[PDB]
């Protein structure tokens, strides 16, 4: 789950399927939890 | 080999005498490298012609030649100085220096020392002298 | 003992070998 | 205690997951399979070659039936310089609509592969114009191979399986060969050069309804039977004349002009008729040496005992002791193995040393990349047969080789000093890194500091002498060839050259690869090729004289060939079997090859480019090899696909990355060893039997797999990832500057 | 010798080891059909013969079938032919087994039989057998009639135009 | 046949498997004269009782691990059984009732050759039969 | 173009067999090859 | 000119052939 | 079911027979040594293959070889 998805990003861009691999623009797999400790460290200031 | 030409006339190489700067280094020894033979890109090169380079292929080998055989030869008259002293176990770990630097005056005339080595019949051990395996 | 198979097939391809120099070193056509 | 595998019960009574695995590897050891006797070995050797041809015909077969199906070869043959033959079609259901339009390609109206075999320049010149002939080709081929898979399985029947003495019948089977499976065959080879190629290359059509009627030659059958031989070789094909057409052409059919087509830039195919033709009667004549029946002949065995050199006492053929030596070779078969591997190893290095410099197809000198992967193929397979010659030494060694029958003969002197055979090829080794390496980082670091001019640069001096002397006039150094006044350019008492003028006007002419310039780059290469050789043949020749055994376990032979180690007593003795020397020559090989083809590649990427003066400045020191042939030609490799598109090489660019993944996962198999596997299996296997819902079980043990399995598992990948790295990079950077 | 042997070594049973039935290959398949295959249940004999036959089944009546001119009735026509043929098949075999097993089956499925082309002697076996052909012969029935239904989307996902 | 007091033991990860009861297991009896503590050769450490103790090993070799830790202890007086399935129990160790590193009367040489092991025959010798060349009836 | 299409010959060949030879009968393949290296000598 | 459409099938049989004279010499290898 | 043969070179030293972690081998008596004893190994089929009593033995080109030939389910130490 962190290596493979490389490789199936490797492959659909390879395709020329960039709207399904795990991009930005694609499939998102956004970080939750760290964005979330991102706003918690700067609205406390 | 008629493509290579001495430095001397050689566009290509006057070329990096003009781009060049001193500091130690490209002049002096640039100067030495127009006696050279120098290709169609201006870069001194080590050419094989016939007695034009027959001494200049020889200095370099005769004085590597001499100087390994003296490094073997001080090497090699060491460990047979003490494989018979009877302590050449520690005799390698410990160098007795003043019998290794004997041992080194002895093969500033190595040349001389090999021949009647061989011409002993003492330089090679025989074949059923040797440690081998089961052929 | 005299070496008389092993020399005269190596000084027979150092024959050669210098025959093949002396066309090298522009001494013979 | 499971059926399989059959053949070796102890195997099949194995409990664990090894037995699987080593089924497949073991099973075609034929010779240590249970109850197998000699009669039955070579019954089964033989039975097994049929189904081996059949494969290599219906893989040809394959060849033919998709270019005749998904090719363009009607296209491709109309203007055989700026159209892209054909592989075959592409369906990947999974393709996005960014790779239908970048591999629908070279005229083609579906995703396809553009063929970089060359097998389209092979039938363009043998005579091959329409699909139906390529097609019916692959039609006959398929039949062909049938009748191979049914003589297979009709040798094993009882009545028709031959005996041990017809296997062993060394002299009748050397007679066939020479005279019959190459002579007769090179013979019929020059027959289709003369009625089918040499014809439809001037334009006739000869074909299966029509060469019966038309001759080859007006002066067909007579000429030959007379004696008047000259005039099959009158007019020639002038040098204005274009393949393929009228124009220009000739009536000879046997010409030996020598040097190159015009324009194809490719060899003659009345030059090449006239090879087969001599080479056939050369072979026929030498398939007439050994008696088989009819006592006028020559007995193997005899030439070996012979003792009497016209009286005088000699010790064997060319004075050393050959006895026997027939009843060595004849027993044994990985003797014979290992001599027909070294043999096709060296026939692999020549097909690709010749096919380069002298390009035997229309059109293939200007096909880079497919001139290129040809290379690259032959010099790779040519390395592995080399490995395989000596793998087979150090079988020989240990299986089938006894101090009796070989007392004092040329086998066993070998044995008695194969420590100084060892040594000098490690003092070659040695020599060889030490002042090629040496010389190359004292470049590095001469052009590192600027200072260029103090680079050491040898001239290959001796290699540019080969070159004057067969004809290259560009060095001066004017002898013997490159001499028009000497004894050999005249030939003065017959002056029968008529081979030289078509020659030295290839040789010296520069826009093809015969007799490439040689300069001080070309010279450290040569050493490196030379210690790659030498430390490979090192790694081998003391795992074939080793193999019977050394002071650190004076009795291999009894542990037979592959076997890990003998525990770590006495030291330590890992990669000890004979095995482990083809093991540890395998990277040896690929490292060598890896710098044959890397020089190959690089000086002709610097002459197809124009940018020869790239290699011959920068190929003397090794950042050289490092931005001007890697970081340089990787770019457009790497850019197959990027985030802004993907294009034809969107497979090579996956490839390149593929065979990086499949190299670094040989590490693993080759860097940690076994039990650190086996203590993590012995813990997954609690993880499954103390789980819950998990109702599978193992039907037998999962083990790690075994010492000197992992070594031969690591093995393929690092080759498989060699190979599709090197593969990937050599066609995409040659097929990306260029068609 | 001969290749045609009396039929295991007995000359006076009515049958040949021919080929065609005593083949190491011939054998071999026809005694891994799931009618023959040694380990099954006959709910899972019923169920692998059930799925190969209602899935071939709807074939024949959706393109040369009265309703193949159109295309999303013709795959009802085909579906429903395999069901009727597989529900009067099984009824068939509910019938069957309750006339041939009651008390001492006259034939081959006597008790003293030593069949080994019919197995499923007892009406404890014919029972899941009928079950498994039924719901085989369904399930194969409604899997090839989605597949042909789905046609045009599958066609599109086997030839990459989903991208 | 077996019995003893099982140490106190919190029980491991480390010991039987389904290889224990469907294969063959081993059991190691030892008495002790003391109430001290031993490391498991399954992880972990045990303490062994004050009459007659009983473990069961998965194989052999952790039997005979535990052993020679017995022998730290000043105890050989241990015994290991071999369980098959079924249920009966063998004596394997020591076979003969002594150890093996004493010589008895009555043991044979079982697996000897009569020869120096550099006079071996070679391979070709026993080439295509059922032999190798290390049992080699010559010599 | 956005489809895989075929200009030669018998274009729904590999239409078919690529699924088959691939993903289809591998899977088959791999049982039948596995119940023969897994069978009791009896 | 590319190859009919009736000749890709008739090279279906006809490598049927060899495919079961492949099959004729694999097991009598004794597979 | 490997194969632990003795060689006539034993000197009785003993040590072969100690380093086994599965008791394979034993002493029996002997008349060719002054020890009077030689290694035997009665009980092969226990043998794991882990050579630990060749590197026990001290005879130069030891007189004890294990050759590891068919492996089976106690000759690879398998608790599973
Ligand atoms: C049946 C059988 C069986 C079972 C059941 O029964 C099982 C189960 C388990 C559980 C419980 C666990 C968890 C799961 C998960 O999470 O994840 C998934 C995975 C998988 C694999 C999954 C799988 C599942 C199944 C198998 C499915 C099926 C498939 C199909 C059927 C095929 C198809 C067929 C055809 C013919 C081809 C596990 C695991 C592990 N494995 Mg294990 N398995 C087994 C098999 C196998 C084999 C062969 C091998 C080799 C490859 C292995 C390996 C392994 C490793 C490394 C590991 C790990 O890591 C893990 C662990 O340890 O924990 C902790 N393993 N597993
Ligand atoms: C004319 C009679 C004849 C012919 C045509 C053959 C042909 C063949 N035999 Mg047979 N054989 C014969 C008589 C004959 N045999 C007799 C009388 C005996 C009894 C002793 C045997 C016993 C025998 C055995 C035991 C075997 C064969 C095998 C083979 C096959 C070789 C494998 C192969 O095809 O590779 C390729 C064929 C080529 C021609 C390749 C050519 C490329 C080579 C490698 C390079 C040639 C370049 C040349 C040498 C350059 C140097 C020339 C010089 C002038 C410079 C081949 C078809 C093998 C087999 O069974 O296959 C099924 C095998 O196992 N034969
Ligand atoms: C890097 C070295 C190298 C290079 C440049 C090539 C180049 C070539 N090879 Mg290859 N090959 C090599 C090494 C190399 N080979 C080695 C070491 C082996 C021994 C295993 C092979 C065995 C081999 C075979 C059997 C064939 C070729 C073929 C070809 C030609 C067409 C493939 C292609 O387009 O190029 C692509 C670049 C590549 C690196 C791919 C090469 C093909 C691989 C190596 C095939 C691997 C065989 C594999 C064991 C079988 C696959 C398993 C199967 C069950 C799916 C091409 C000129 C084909 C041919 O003869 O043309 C008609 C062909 O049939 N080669
Ligand atoms: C004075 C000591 C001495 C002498 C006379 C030799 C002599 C020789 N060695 Mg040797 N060697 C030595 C020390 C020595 N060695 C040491 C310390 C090592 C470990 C690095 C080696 C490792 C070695 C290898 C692997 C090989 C030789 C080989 C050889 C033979 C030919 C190649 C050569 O010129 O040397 C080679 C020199 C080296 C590889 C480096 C050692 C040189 C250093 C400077 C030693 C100086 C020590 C100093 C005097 C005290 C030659 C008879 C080759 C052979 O087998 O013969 C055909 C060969 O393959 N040597
Ligand atoms: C094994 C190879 C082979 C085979 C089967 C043939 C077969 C044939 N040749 Mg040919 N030929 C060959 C090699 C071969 N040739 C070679 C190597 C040369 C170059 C010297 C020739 C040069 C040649 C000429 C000039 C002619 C033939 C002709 C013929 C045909 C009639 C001759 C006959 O005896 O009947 C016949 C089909 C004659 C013919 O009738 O052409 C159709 C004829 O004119 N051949
Ligand atoms: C005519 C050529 C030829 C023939 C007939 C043989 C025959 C034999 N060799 Mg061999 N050999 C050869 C050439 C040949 N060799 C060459 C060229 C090399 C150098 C690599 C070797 C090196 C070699 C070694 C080291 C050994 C043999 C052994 C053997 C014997 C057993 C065969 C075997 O292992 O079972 C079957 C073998 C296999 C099923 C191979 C397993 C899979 C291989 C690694 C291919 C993997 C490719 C991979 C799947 C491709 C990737 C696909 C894709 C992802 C790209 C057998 C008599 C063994 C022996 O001598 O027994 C004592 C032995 O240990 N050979
Ligand atoms: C790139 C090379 C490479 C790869 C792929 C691996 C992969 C792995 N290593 Mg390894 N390792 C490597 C180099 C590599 N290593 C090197 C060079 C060393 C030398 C020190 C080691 C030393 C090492 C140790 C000591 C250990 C590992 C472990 C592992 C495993 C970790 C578990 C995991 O990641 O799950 C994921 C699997 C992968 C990331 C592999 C790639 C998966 C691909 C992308 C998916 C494949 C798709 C599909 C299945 C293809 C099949 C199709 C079919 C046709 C075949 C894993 C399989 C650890 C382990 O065993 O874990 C329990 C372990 O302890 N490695
Ligand atoms: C060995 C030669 C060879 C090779 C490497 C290929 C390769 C390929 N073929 Mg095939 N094919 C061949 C011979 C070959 N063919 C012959 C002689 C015929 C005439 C019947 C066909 C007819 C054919 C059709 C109709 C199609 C292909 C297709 C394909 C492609 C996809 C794989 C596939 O489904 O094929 C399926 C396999 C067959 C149809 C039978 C071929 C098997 C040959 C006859 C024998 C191969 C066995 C081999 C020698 C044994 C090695 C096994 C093991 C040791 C590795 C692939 C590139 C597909 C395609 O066009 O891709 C876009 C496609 O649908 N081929
Ligand atoms: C003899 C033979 C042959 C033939 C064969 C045949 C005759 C064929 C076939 C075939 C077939 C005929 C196949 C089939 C199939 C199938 C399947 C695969 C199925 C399925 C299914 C499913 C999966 C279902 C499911 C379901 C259910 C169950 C319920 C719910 C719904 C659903 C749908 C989900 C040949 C010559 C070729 C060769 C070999 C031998
Ligand atoms: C001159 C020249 C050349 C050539 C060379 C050659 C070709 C050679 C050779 C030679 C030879 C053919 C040799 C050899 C040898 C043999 C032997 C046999 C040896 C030896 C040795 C030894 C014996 C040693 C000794 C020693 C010493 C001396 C010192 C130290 C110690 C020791 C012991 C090591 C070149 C081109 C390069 C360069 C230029 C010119
Ligand atoms: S085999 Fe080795 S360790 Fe055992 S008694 Fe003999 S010499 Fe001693
Ligand atoms: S290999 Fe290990 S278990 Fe076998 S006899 Fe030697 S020491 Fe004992
Ligand atoms: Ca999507």
């Amino acid at each position: 789950h962190s290596f493979a998805m490389y490789c199936h990003n490797d492959t659909m861009r390879a395709f020329g399927r960039p709207q399904d691999m795990f991009s930005d623009t694609g499939i998102q797999l956004q970080p939750v939890f760290a964005q979330w400790l991102q706003h918690i460290h700067t609205m406390t200031i | 080999n008629t493509t290579l030409v001495p430095c001397y006339k050689s566009p290509a190489f006057v070329e990096r005498m003009k781009n060049a700067p001193d500091s130690y280094y490209t002049t002096k020894p640039l100067k030495a490298y127009s006696q050279l033979l120098c290709g169609e890109d201006g870069l001194p090169r080590i050419a094989l012609d016939r007695l034009s380079l027959a001494v200049d292929v020889a200095i370099p080998i005769a004085i590597f030649l001499y100087t390994a055989g003296f490094i073997g030869w001080s090497g090699r008259s060491y460990l047979q100085a003490i494989k018979k002293q009877d302590k050449a176990e520690e005799k390698e770990v410990f160098i007795d220096v003043p019998l290794f630097i004997s041992c080194m005056v002895m093969a500033l005339f190595w040349p001389m020392a090999v021949i009647k080595e061989l011409l002993a019949g003492e330089l090679v051990a025989k074949d059923e002298e040797i440690p081998i395996s089961v052929r | 003992p005299p070496y008389t198979f092993r020399t005269a097939w190596a000084l027979l391809l150092l024959a050669i070998n210098f025959i093949v120099a002396a066309y090298y070193f522009h001494i013979i056509e | 205690a499971t059926k399989f595998p059959k053949f070796s019960q102890d195997l099949a009574n194995d409990p664990t997951t090894r037995r699987i695995f080593y089924a497949i590897a073991t099973a075609h050891d034929f010779e240590s399979h249970d109850g197998m006797t000699e009669e039955n070995l070579y019954q089964r050797i033989f039975a097994s070659h049929f189904g081996h041809l059949a494969i290599i015909f219906l893989w040809a077969s394959g060849i033919l039936f998709h270019v005749a199906w998904q090719g363009n070869f009607e296209v491709w043959i109309k203007d055989p310089v700026h159209v892209r033959p054909i592989a075959h079609a592409i369906w990947d259901a999974q393709f996005g609509p960014g790779a239908i339009k970048a591999f629908t390609q070279a005229g083609a109206r579906n995703p396809v592969d553009i063929c970089y075999s060359g097998v389209y320049h092979w039938w363009y010149t043998i005579g091959l114009r329409t699909n139906t002939e390529l097609y019916v080709g692959a039609l006959f081929l398929i039949l062909l191979a049938a009748v191979f898979l049914f003589a297979g399985w009709l040798h094993l029947q009882p009545r028709y399986r031959p005996n041990l003495g017809w296997f062993k019948n060394s002299e009748a089977r050397l007679n066939h060969h020479l005279a019959g499976l190459f002579g007769v065959s090179s013979l019929a080879w020059a027959g289709h050069l003369v009625h089918v190629a040499i014809p439809e290359s001037r334009g006739q059509h000869v074909g299966w309804d029509n060469f019966l009627s038309t001759p080859p030659h007006p002066a067909g059958l007579w000429a030959f039977f007379t004696g008047n031989w000259g005039a099959y070789a009158q007019n020639p094909d002038t040098a204005e004349h274009v393949f393929s057409t009228s124009q220009g052409a000739g009536t000879a059919i046997l010409t030996f002009l020598g040097g190159f087509h015009p324009q194809t830039q490719s060899l003659w195919l009345t030059d090449m008729a006239h090879h087969h033709l001599a080479i056939a009667v050369v072979l026929i004549i030498a398939g007439h040496m050994y008696r088989t029946n009819w006592r006028i002949g020559h007995s193997i065995k005899e030439m070996m005992d012979s003792k009497t050199f016209f009286g005088r006492k000699v010790e064997g053929p060319f004075n050393l002791p050959h006895q026997g030596l027939y009843e060595t070779v004849n027993n044994s078969l990985h003797f014979q193995l290992s001599l027909a591997l070294a043999c096709l190893g060296v026939a692999s290095s020549l097909t690709a040393q010749h096919m380069y410099s002298m390009p035997p197809y229309a059109f293939i000198a200007k096909d880079f990349t497919t001139m290129a992967a040809l290379y690259t193929h032959h010099q790779y397979i040519a390395g592995f047969l080399m490995v395989g010659a000596f793998s087979h030494a150090a079988i020989f060694w240990i299986k089938d080789y006894d101090p009796e029958q070989n007392k004092g003969n040329v086998l066993e002197r070998v044995l008695k000093h194969k420590e100084a055979i060892i040594a000098h090829l490690s003092w070659v080794s040695l020599f060889l890194g030490f002042h090629t390496l040496g010389l190359y980082v004292h470049n590095d670091v001469e052009v590192a500091f600027g200072a260029a001019d103090k680079q050491i640069l040898i001239e290959p001096v001796f290699a540019q002498f080969i070159q004057s002397a067969n004809g290259k006039i560009l060095y001066g150094f004017h002898t013997l060839l490159s001499n028009p006044d000497s004894i050999a350019f005249t030939a003065w008492p017959n002056h029968a050259n008529v081979w030289l003028p078509g020659w030295l006007d290839a040789i010296n002419n520069g826009t093809n690869s015969l007799f490439l310039t040689i300069g001080p780059g070309d010279f450290y290469v040569h050493h490196a090729i030379a210690l790659g050789l030498h430390v490979t043949t090192l790694i081998l020749v003391k795992g074939a004289l080793d193999a019977r055994g050394s002071k650190l376990m004076p009795d291999k032979k009894d542990f037979g060939y592959a076997f890990p180690c003998d525990g770590p007593g006495r030291g330590g003795t890992c990669d000890i079997s004979a095995w482990d020397a083809s093991y540890l020559a395998v990277f040896w090989m690929l490292n060598t090859l890896g710098w044959v083809t890397f020089y190959w590649h690089w000086k002709h990427l610097s002459i197809w480019q124009g940018n020869v003066a790239q290699f011959n400045e920068s190929s003397t020191y090794l950042m050289g090899w490092f931005r001007d042939y890697l970081w340089a030609n990787s770019a457009q490799l790497i850019n197959g696909y990027n985030p802004y598109g993907t294009n034809n090489l969107a497979v090579w660019a996956w490839m390149f990355l593929f065979g990086h993944l499949a190299w670094a996962v040989s590490f693993m198999f080759l860097i940690t060893w076994r039990g650190y596997w086996q203590e993590l299996i012995e813990t997954l296997a609690w993880a499954h039997e103390q789980t819950p819902l998990s109702f599978g079980y193992w039907r037998d043990k999962p083990v790690a797999l075994s010492i000197v399995q992992a070594r031969l598992v690591g093995l393929t990948h690092f080759t498989v990832g060699y190979i599709a790295t090197y593969g990937a990079f050599l066609i995409a950077s040659t097929a990306s500057k260029f068609g | 010798n001969d290749i045609i042997k009396p039929f295991k070594g007995d000359p006076c049973l009515g049958n040949l080891s021919t080929p065609i039935n005593d083949s190491p290959l011939a054998k071999a398949f026809i005694n891994n059909l799931p009618a023959y295959r040694k380990g099954l249940t006959p709910f899972m004999r019923g169920l692998e013969i059930g799925m190969a036959h209602g899935y071939f089944l709807v074939g024949p009546e959706v393109v040369i079938g009265p309703l193949r001119e159109s295309a999303h009735g013709a795959n009802l026509s085909g579906l429903i032919t395999a069901i009727y043929i597989a529900v009067s098949a099984c009824l068939g075999i509910s019938i069957f087994a309750i006339t041939t097993f009651q008390g001492n089956p006259k034939g081959s499925y006597s008790s003293y039989s030593k069949d080994s082309l019919r197995p499923l002697r007892t009406r404890e076996e014919w029972s899941q057998l009928n079950g498994g052909i039924f719901l085989g012969a369904m399930g194969g029935a409604i899997f090839a009639y989605l597949l042909l239904e789905n046609f045009d989307a599958l066609d599109a996902i086997l030839r990459g135009a989903v991208n | 046949t077996l019995s003893g007091q099982t140490p106190i033991f919190g029980g491991s990860t480390g010991g039987l498997l389904k290889k224990a009861e469907v294969e063959e297991k081993y059991a190691i009896t030892w008495t002790s004269p003391k109430e001290q503590v031993f490391e498991m050769p399954t992880g972990g450490a045990a303490i062994m009782r004050q009459g007659q103790n009983l473990l069961y090993l998965a194989r052999k070799e952790q039997c005979i691990a535990l052993g020679g830790q017995l022998r730290k202890f000043k105890i050989t007086d241990y015994k290991i059984y071999r369980i098959y399935p079924n249920g009966e129990t063998v004596y394997i160790h020591p076979a003969d009732g002594v150890f093996p590193e004493k010589v008895n009367q009555g043991r044979e040489k079982v697996r000897y050759n009569d020869r120096r092991i550099g006079q071996n025959p070679s391979p070709s010798k026993v080439k295509f039969s059922g032999i190798a060349t290390y049992d080699a009836p010559n010599s | 173009m956005t489809q895989l299409t075929g200009d030669y010959a018998a274009s729904w060949l590999p239409w078919i067999m690529i699924p088959l030879v691939f993903y289809i009968l591998p899977f088959p393949v791999f049982a039948i090859l596995f119940l023969w290296i897994q069978k009791e000598a009896s | 000119m590319s190859i009919s459409d009736t000749q890709v099938y008739i090279a279906l049989v006809v490598a049927l052939v060899p495919g079961f004279l492949a099959w004729r010499l694999a097991t009598e290898l004794y597979k | 079911s490997h194969t632990v043969k003795i060689y006539d070179t034993c000197i009785g030293c003993t040590q072969c027979v100690r380093a086994c972690p599965t008791d394979v081998l034993e002493m029996v008596p002997w008349d060719g040594c002054r020890a009077g004893q030689i290694a035997s190994s009665p009980r092969t089929e226990d043998c794991v293959g882990c050579k630990r009593c060749e590197t026990a033995c001290p005879t130069d080109f030891l007189s004890i070889r294990v050759y590891l030939g068919a492996e089976t389910t106690r000759s690879m130490g398998l608790a599973y």
